[PDB]
RNA sequence: UUUCGGGGGUACUCGAGUGGCGAACGGGUGAGUAACACGUGGGUGAUCUGCCCUGCACUUUGGGAUAAGCCUGGGAAACUGGGUCUAAUACCGAAUACACCCUGCUGGUCGCAUGGCCUGGUAGGGGAAAGCUUUUGCGGUGUGGGAUGGGCCCGCGGCCUAUCAGCUUGUUGGUGGGGUGAUGGCCUACCAAGGCGACGACGGGUAGCCGGCCUGAGAGGGUGACCGGCCACACUGGGACUGAGAUACGGCCCAGACUCCUACGGGAGGCAGCAGUGGGGAAUAUUGCACAAUGGGCGCAAGCCUGAUGCAGCGACGCCGC
């Protein structure tokens, strides 16, 4: 009687990284763009839908997204202080 | 200083510090010697001392003085330096 | 090590215990990973319930029972089963269910009439 | 604690029979004291309050315990006034009185408290013990020949026994087929005023 | 064995000592903290994990010491030096490992860009161990998987104050190095001139957070005692060491305040553990009894330890019953 010398690891499903869409408000740093994300929440007490804007710093290697363009982003590990997003695709240039 | 076991541990912690310090110093001297060889530019000497330094890093990880991942990082950096230079 | 412990519930002089899977370091009345049973020693026979499916899983992965929990696992047969030894049926005693109240009401009706 | 002072003066203030056999009430149906004759200004609060006093000084329940009864009744799914009345009716000292083994609810309390009754074979000396469906109440051996209990055996007839109660034996064995509905309960009181009192 | 003053042996046993494991848990307090501290939901293709469980391989070979012991020195004390001597699962060199770590080349495949996976294939270099027991017998090393416990990052959520409008120069971003278990100005050199702010930045005030609790028809308001979960601290401030793991309450080093000892050279303390004392105050308890039960540490086990805990004492302090 003898068992296997190698035991394969159990399959874990790879997690769901968050995605977002925004507009580029800045590209004055090397390989980084500042993107504004827009969110709609219901006010806790008054119930009105409130629109809020969050700046995000995203990594793009090649500078392919300029100011004013609409872009898609995905979460990633910390690439520097602040930066936690990477540019996936420049979705609609303007 | 109040509890018997702590008093004994004072002695034993010191013994271990000395052992670990000595090993870490040896590792540091070895890495320094390799670095100087690479900055001097002598591929042959540098390659010989990469191998001895690398094995010393591995053995220090076996004694528990450094973490295996730290040994891997050091070894990787040295080998990359020799390939580039 | 992850262990199978008794955690104390109930009030003074009425110790009621839940059978929980918890890290050794966790305090007795602390957060548990699972509750897999209960144990009431003040009863006769002492009440014992174990979720045998979960007990088998936890012993499988290497949870270490405490001394009283090991006694309970032998009574239930979950220990003998896990090891492969015989006795898996266990020797669990259950309190004789007391007469139903409706039947005793009918008994009193008949007796006096 | 218990209220152990004069019993007639309470019925006299409230203007209704609480013991219901009381000659001194019918002789002086006005409130007690020097000013018991004088005209009292009407108020809704006094009416609500006195209905509560009639309830609690009939059954002999202190205000603390009575207020807990109210909260349970209001919590229960029925209508609060019916639930409150039948909870107080479930009390063992009351069940003993309704069965006839006692003369007054005061006498019923003392008997239950002194340890003369058993419920489903276990001694109970808690007057506030609430009977449930299919409870059987019996008398311990020592108290069966006990002189006032002997009186109670051959004094059957003072009042009628309600349908949910039943005395089945000369042993004076009481059976409870169910909790009384409002129709079954017969009490000289308007329960809606007490529900309103505690909604203040 | 005796003479009865003692003197040997045994190792059942065991003081002191070496060595292993534990001492990072458990218990306390809420000073600080307006912060990824906490709550809730995610991410890790960016990571560690002693003891426990379950596969595979192995456990070869040598060496030099030292505590204890004995002799002796210095010191008032705390403590400390020298000589001589002894052992190990203490320490140290080598072989073997080719699962594993590093580097070069190269094939397939999955994605979410770095990349991940196929223990992919291949060349070169390298990485361990420990014995004891004779009995329910316990151990040691590498490596695959699991279980447990974590680390780090992010969305969203919960105070007052513009009579606080600008703040920031490792500061915002990049590349080459360093550092860590791991990502990252975390650190560093150079280069670019950015980053955050009336969706209140930067200041000031207050405050541990939560499950919950109180009130209220609800919405809301107030609050966070006990019990339970996180966090923070341990005379004050700073620092690292040992370790799988450290705010290291009953560890270490330094500086300060305070108390104490001294031979004046120098030493020794830390109840926000349990109980208790003084003090402050309107006000809050016993210098109990047990490890019998439950949880924890070590031990093959018998067992030992446990002011965790289980209980007892005192106060109508509260609720409930009589
Ligand atoms: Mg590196
Ligand atoms: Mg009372
Ligand atoms: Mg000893
Ligand atoms: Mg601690
Ligand atoms: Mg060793
Ligand atoms: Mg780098
Ligand atoms: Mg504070
Ligand atoms: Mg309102
Ligand atoms: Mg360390
Ligand atoms: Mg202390
Ligand atoms: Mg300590
Ligand atoms: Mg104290
Ligand atoms: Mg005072
Ligand atoms: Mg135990
Ligand atoms: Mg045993
Ligand atoms: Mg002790």
């Amino acid at each position: 009687q003898k068992g296997p010398k190698y035991t394969p690891a159990a399959e874990k499903p790879r997690g769901r990284r968050k995605t977002a869409i925004g507009y580029v408000v800045s590209d004055k740093m090397q390989k980084t763009i500042v993107v504004e994300l827009e969110d709609r929440k219901s006010h806790p007490l008054y119930g009105k839908i409130i629109r809020t804007t969050k700046k995000v710093k995203a990594h793009d290697e090649n500078g392919e997204a300029g100011i004013g363009d609409r872009v898609s982003l995905m979460e990633t590990r910390p690439l520097s202080a602040t930066k936690r997003w990477r540019l996936v695709e420049i979705l609609e240039k303007a | 200083a109040n509890i018997k076991s702590q008093i004994k541990r004072i002695r034993t912690n010191e013994r271990r510090r000395l052992r670990n310090q000595s090993v870490k110093s040896s590792l540091r001297t070895a890495i320094r010697g390799f670095r100087e060889a690479v900055d001097a530019g002598d591929k042959d000497k540098a390659s010989e001392l990469l191998h001895a330094t690398s094995r010393k890093l591995d053995k220090a990880a076996s004694k528990g003085v450094i973490h295996p991942n730290q040994a891997a990082n050091k070894k990787s950096a040295l080998a990359l330096a020799l390939n580039k230079l | 090590a992850v262990k199978i412990k008794l955690t104390r519930l109930g009030k003074i002089r009425n110790p009621q215990y839940r059978i929980i899977v918890a890290d050794a370091r966790t305090r007795r009345d602390g957060r548990a990973i699972e509750v897999i049973g209960r144990y009431h020693p003040k009863e006769e026979p002492s009440l014992i319930q174990i979720d045998s499916e979960r007990a088998q899983y936890w012993l499988g992965v290497g949870a270490q029972p405490t001394e009283p929990v090991l006694a309970l696992l032998k009574i239930t047969g979950d220990w003998q089963k896990f090891k492969g030894l015989p006795g898996a049926e266990g020797t669990l005693k259950v309190k004789e269910p007391k007469p139903s109240k409706l039947d005793l009401f009918n008994a009193a009706l008949a007796e006096a009439e | 604690a218990r209220y152990t002072g004069p019993a007639t003066r309470k019925s006299r203030r409230l203007g209704v029979d609480l013991v219901g056999g009381d000659q001194s009430f019918e002789k002086r149906p006005y409130p007690p004291g020097q000013h018991g004759r004088a005209r009292i200004k009407e108020s809704e609060y006094r009416q609500q309050l006195q209905e509560k006093q009639k309830a609690r000084f009939s059954y002999g329940v202190m205000e603390k315990q009575f207020r807990r009864y109210y909260e349970e009744a209001n919590r229960q799914p029925g209508k609060t006034g019916d639930n409150l009345l039948r909870i107080l009716e479930s009390r063992l000292d009351n069940v003993v009185y309704r069965a006839g083994l006692a003369r007054t609810r005061r006498m019923a309390r003392q008997l239950v408290s002194h340890g003369h009754f058993l419920v489903n074979g276990v001694k109970v000396d808690i007057p506030s013990y609430r009977v449930s469906q299919y409870d059987i109440i019996d008398v311990k051996e020592k108290s069966l020949n006990t002189l006032p209990f002997q009186i109670a055996r051959e004094t059957a007839g003072e009042r009628p026994i309600p349908s949910w109660l039943q005395v089945v034996g000369e042993r004076q064995r009481i059976l409870v087929h169910q909790l009384p509905e409002r129709a079954q309960i017969d009490v000289p009181l308007t329960e809606q005023l007490i529900v309103e009192l505690y909604s203040k």
